[PDB]
RNA sequence: AAAUUAUAUUAUAUUAUAUUUAUUCAUAUAAUUAAUAGGAUAAUAUUUGUAGUUUUUGAUACCAUGAUAAGGAUUAUAAAUUGAAAGUGUUAAUAUCAUAAUCAAAAUUUAUUAUUUAUAUUAAAUAUGUAUGUGUAGAUAAAAUA
């Protein structure tokens, strides 16, 4: 007898990702400063994504030339969010880029495609206890912008956490 | 939760004088 | 790995801290407890309504200590620092002079750190006052090495 | 085992003042009899506190880790909580 | 905020391991006058059984 | 006594029962546990040693 | 690890990982000989009207395997992948079988396989002495016979470095020495043959005796030269380094190429799952539960399928 | 505390009565503070 | 600085009388009692042994 | 039916039948985190809540282990010595969770009508008939129904 391999005829691109033991990697719960979303904790996913839009970008390392890290002081300083940010509308950003953020239309270009797909700020678990994975998924309004899947539902800020209680902030 | 491997035959009343390699064989659901 | 888990080495350096609490504590505590249980006069000078008036003051001092050591010393003296087994001091789940459990110090004979001698199971060992009196005579020798070959003065 | 070293430690008619008690009686009260310092409130008082007159004449609240008292006598009047209970 | 339901969640959390996910659905006690008042916050009652 | 086995010549313990630790006059005349063995146990006895030879950050 | 040039000593990252790897010490603790406590006997795996496969489980502190093949009729032995601390129980066995040591076949020569090779030539020769134990191995892992000593110097092994390995000396296959006139213990070694990566199920098998042949596998991958024995009567596949219960070998050592390993794997898909494949390292396993319960192969498959023309397969963290 | 305070007298001397004179700093291992924590006088710990 | 009993520390009990004679007042002191001073609230205080 | 392998020594035991206690069990709990820093008799740095924040405590598996019992042979041609005692080989049954993704049983501490085994308490009863264990223990200085 010779046992053909289990295979598929439609396999996701997901699947083809690398493990150096071929199985499922660690999931590290995140540290105790998640627990309770608060003004120090509000702003770490609005600080990875404009973080991740500088850097480099591809596998040629194309360095991002425009730096969208200035206006991370800018923002928390207001107390808006990037939660907050996508529920912002259209004539709300216009009046937050050109008198607050004083976004030139470079930095406007880099930081839009952020708000259009609207990201869900989530950080994602991962196998150290340091997290600095967002979840690139697109949200809906029905979920809070949040995408709605593994967890994410309408208040979630950090996986495996609480909600955001805002009757608190 | 961990699934146990599972053979057609039953291991009730099975010799534990068998060679390594055959109960190898044996446990894997591919006798010699 | 990798030596301990770090709640055992936080058991340890409580420990350790109980045993620093007790040389903060423990001259304090015996003069106060000296002072405060004596009947007898404590000096010609200071007598009568004077030694009650002392005795009561230096007691309302004594209860006055939140966090005074009056723990004795053989109450927590079994710890091991190396594993988290938990021995006991006086039996043979204990070996006094690396402190550490019977556990702890048969891995340690069996890893080849410590130089010990191995000895028949049923004699003394080599020691002439453990051959001749036993475990109480070499604690009076240890004893009578410690203090009392001094004259004091 | 050594000898009454064990880590976790009656009526009496003729031994009533000395069994579990001390053993002088010029020695004062213990320290949970009193109070140290700047206190918020206990939930319990120890087991080696001693009955005094003022337990069973003011009657507040006695919590013994769990144990209420709330039946005052003068025959519990100088014994610590242990064979109280 | 968990939602009452009665499917486990697999979580995978290996080859040949995962992680089943459900929670058993708790009902409330009963409404009779002796269960009524209970002094749950004593855990030392001495009310009489009768 | 030189007859007996354990013959040291100074009187090792005192013929008196009860001889505790509330008695005063014991406690006068007892060693103090100041830089005993008890001193070598409290600073020597770490679950680790290179912790007390040096801080682990100042060797790094 | 690698030689330290000045590049790598104004390095500020390598003290770096010096330190995360290591803690305080910055050294890496070798691999050390297994002491004589802890140490099990050699067992006997499998008894066969032709052969008898011997073996003993977790021989280094890399965790691997030694097995002995044992011909019931001319009542010679063959070690292979020769590495064992203790190579007196087998010297031992050996005498009180009243067998002969005649070949020692190598899968491939890295130090979970050669640490003791020439300690089980010098000890089974000492009591041969009371004709010379041969070598069959694949000369690619020539590349890896000259790091020997290298490996040696990462992994701890200090007492094993200064020894000139029997692959190394003369065979029938060198030039030879022109001694003066006026010794061939170490200056020609006849018994050697030197395996080809051209196998065949035609005429790549070695006379085992009584008719029973073993075909070696050129399977690389995780080495330059990594050579399978095949016993198709009995049934078993000494894999050695390329296929395990569960996962396949690693790819992040020199010399070692995925799809290499990729090849290697896909040909082995023509022998039954009945065959109970023998690896270096761990617990045996069956070649059809590797068909049906390993993700190695499952992706490989699946990345053959559909269509990558370079499938790259190995594992990055496992044995050596 | 103000319902305690009846059958239990109150004997509070202060914070004056934990901190020992320097004196006894040596009688005391270097200590001068009677606190259930250790006390060390230094601003690098401090 | 002396070392071990506490015959050998004149100064140290000295200093310590004085310092507890100073910190503590006396109409704390009057309310430690001692075990007899409370068993004469009992109706049999007083028995052989 | 022989040779003696045999250890042998003495004592104890239970719901008499109820009560207190050392451990066991029930049900109430407190405790939580991370890192260095040199001071008298020294040719001159005033200095240390400063550089740390998303700090570490996270892989219990089905490998081929090992213990048990049983049978073999060699040496005494000396009356000296404190002392004539020591090494070497084979078969049955039982058994085998260490290359993997976690978490406080008795890691572990403390307490309450309540569950035991032990701790000592603990008694009547001649009308008749009457009440046999396995074991647990200490140092070890008798021997022939097969
Ligand atoms: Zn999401
Ligand atoms: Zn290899
Ligand atoms: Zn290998």
């Amino acid at each position: 007898k010779v046992s053909k391999v289990p295979t598929r005829s439609v396999i996701p691109a997901d699947a083809l990702r690398y493990h150096p033991r071929y199985s499922v990697p660690r999931k590290m719960v995140l540290s105790n400063t998640f627990n309770v979303v608060g003004e120090n904790n509000r702003y770490t996913s609005l600080k990875l994504i404009l973080e991740k839009l500088s850097g480099h970008v591809g596998r040629r390392q194309y360095k991002m030339l425009c730096n969208l890290e200035k206006h991370y002081d800018k923002l928390k300083d207001e107390g808006i969010d990037w939660h907050e940010l996508k529920w912002l509308s259209r004539e709300e950003l216009i009046v937050l880029f050109d008198k607050v953020l004083h976004l030139t239309r470079t930095e406007r270009a880099a930081l839009l495609p952020a708000i259009e797909a609207k990201v869900c700020g989530v950080l994602r678990q991962t196998d150290s206890r340091h997290s600095t994975v967002v979840c690139m998924n697109r949200g809906n309004a029905n979920h809070g912008w949040r995408c709605g899947r593994n967890g994410h539902t309408n208040d979630v800020y950090f996986e495996g956490k609480a909600k955001a209680n805002t009757a608190a902030l | 939760v961990t699934k146990h491997a599972q053979i057609d035959f039953p291991n009730t009343l099975l010799d534990t004088k068998h060679s390594t390699v055959e109960q190898t064989a044996m446990q894997y659901n591919d006798p010699m | 790995g990798q030596d301990v888990p770090k709640r055992h080495t936080h058991f340890v350096l409580e420990s350790r801290l109980m045993y620093e609490k007790s040389f903060r504590d423990c001259w304090l505590h015996s003069v106060c407890r000296a002072i405060s249980q004596l009947d007898e006069p404590l000096s010609k000078t200071v007598v009568g309504t004077h030694q009650k008036m002392l005795q009561r003051k230096v007691t309302c001092f004594q209860y006055n200590q939140y966090g005074l050591f009056k723990t004795p010393y053989y109450r927590l003296a079994n710890v091991d620092r190396y594993h988290a087994v938990q021995g006991v001091a006086g039996t043979r789940e204990w070996v006094p002079y690396v402190n550490v459990s019977y556990w702890t110090m048969n891995k340690m004979v069996r890893g080849g750190n410590l130089l010990v001698h191995r000895v028949h199971y049923t004699g003394w060992g080599t020691d002439s006052h453990l051959k001749k009196g036993g475990w109480e005579h070499r604690w009076n020798k240890v004893l009578q090495r410690n203090v009392l070959q001094y004259s004091r003065i | 085992y050594p000898f009454l070293r064990r880590p976790h430690i009656n009526p009496s008619a003729p031994y009533f003042w000395s069994f579990m008690t001390a053993k002088s009686q010029m020695a004062f009260l213990p320290e949970e009899n009193y109070i140290t310092g700047d206190w918020t409130g206990k939930f319990f008082v120890s087991k080696r506190q001693v009955y005094t007159l003022q337990h069973a004449t003011s009657g507040a609240k006695v919590r013994v880790k769990i144990f209420e008292f709330n039946s005052p006598s003068r025959w519990n009047i100088g014994k610590e909580m242990n064979t109280l209970t | 905020g968990h939602m009452p339901t009665d499917v486990p969640r697999l979580v995978k959390t290996g080859n040949t391991r995962h992680n089943r996910l459900i929670f058993p659905l708790q009902f409330p006690p009963a409404t009779h006058k002796f269960n009524r008042a209970f002094v749950d916050a004593g855990y030392q009652r001495q009310r009489a059984i009768t | 006594s030189p007859e007996f086995k354990t013959f040291t010549g100074y009187p090792m313990r005192d013929m008196r029962p009860g001889y505790g630790q509330n008695l005063p006059d014991y406690i006068m005349k007892k060693r103090l546990p100041n830089n005993t063995h008890y001193e070598l146990f409290a600073r020597r006895d770490i679950p680790n040693e290179d912790n007390a030879m040096y801080g682990k950050y100042l060797y790094d | 690890s690698y030689t330290p040039n000045l590049t790598s000593l104004t390095n500020q990252v390598n003290r770096s990982e010096r330190l995360r790897k290591w803690g305080s010490a910055g050294v890496p603790p070798g691999v050390p000989r297994i002491p004589r406590l802890e140490a099990k006997g050699i067992a006997i795996l499998h008894e066969s009207p032709k052969v008898i496969l011997a073996g003993r489980s977790r021989c280094n502190n890399f965790d691997s395997n030694q097995y002995m093949l044992i011909n019931k009729a001319t009542k010679r032995c063959l070690l292979v992948d020769a590495s064992d601390d203790w190579p007196d129980d087998w010297a031992a066995f050996i005498g009180a079988s009243d067998l002969t040591l005649t070949h020692v076949f190598l899968t491939h020569c890295h130090i979970d396989n050669i640490i003791n090779l020439n300690a089980f030539l010098t000890i089974c020769g000492s009591r041969q002495k009371q004709d010379e134990i041969g070598v069959m191995w694949c000369p690619a892992e020539e590349c890896w016979v000259q790091n020997f000593k290298r490996s040696c110097e990462r992994y701890g092994r200090f007492e094993e470095m200064h020894q000139v390995l029997p692959m190394m000396c003369r065979s029938l296959y060198t030039p030879q020495h022109l001694v003066d006139p006026v010794r061939n213990a170490r200056h020609l070694r006849r018994n050697d043959v030197l395996l080809s990566a051209a196998t065949n199920r035609a005429t790549s098998f070695i006379d085992f005796g009584n008719g029973v042949l073993l075909y070696y596998i050129f399977s690389p991958g995780h080495s330059p030269g990594h050579m399978m024995l095949h016993i198709p009567t009995e049934r078993i596949l000494f894999s050695g380094d390329l296929l395990f219960f569960n996962k396949v070998g690693r790819v992040d050592l020199p010399w070692a190429t995925g799809v290499r390993l990729a090849e290697s794997l896909r040909l082995l898909e023509a022998l039954p799952d009945n065959t109970v494949v023998v690896p270096g390292h761990g617990r045996m396993t069956t070649l059809g539960r590797e068909r049906r319960e390993n993700k190695a192969l499952q992706q490989c498959y699946q990345r053959q399928e559909i269509g990558k023309q370079e499938v790259s397969v190995g594992f990055n963290e496992g044995y050596l | 505390r103000r319902e305690l305070e009846k059958y239990m007298p109150d004997i509070t001397i202060g914070p004056k009565a934990l901190v020992t004179p320097v004196s006894l700093m040596n009688a005391r291992n270097g200590h001068r503070v009677t606190h259930d924590l250790l006390h060390s006088y230094d601003p690098h710990i401090g | 600085s002396p070392h071990g009993y506490i015959r050998h520390f004149e100064n140290e009990v000295r200093d310590l009388l004085q310092y507890v004679d100073g910190v503590t007042p006396w109409k704390q002191a009057q309310k430690i009692r001692t075990y007899w001073e409370v068993r004469s609230h009992h109706p049999m205080p007083q028995f052989n042994r």
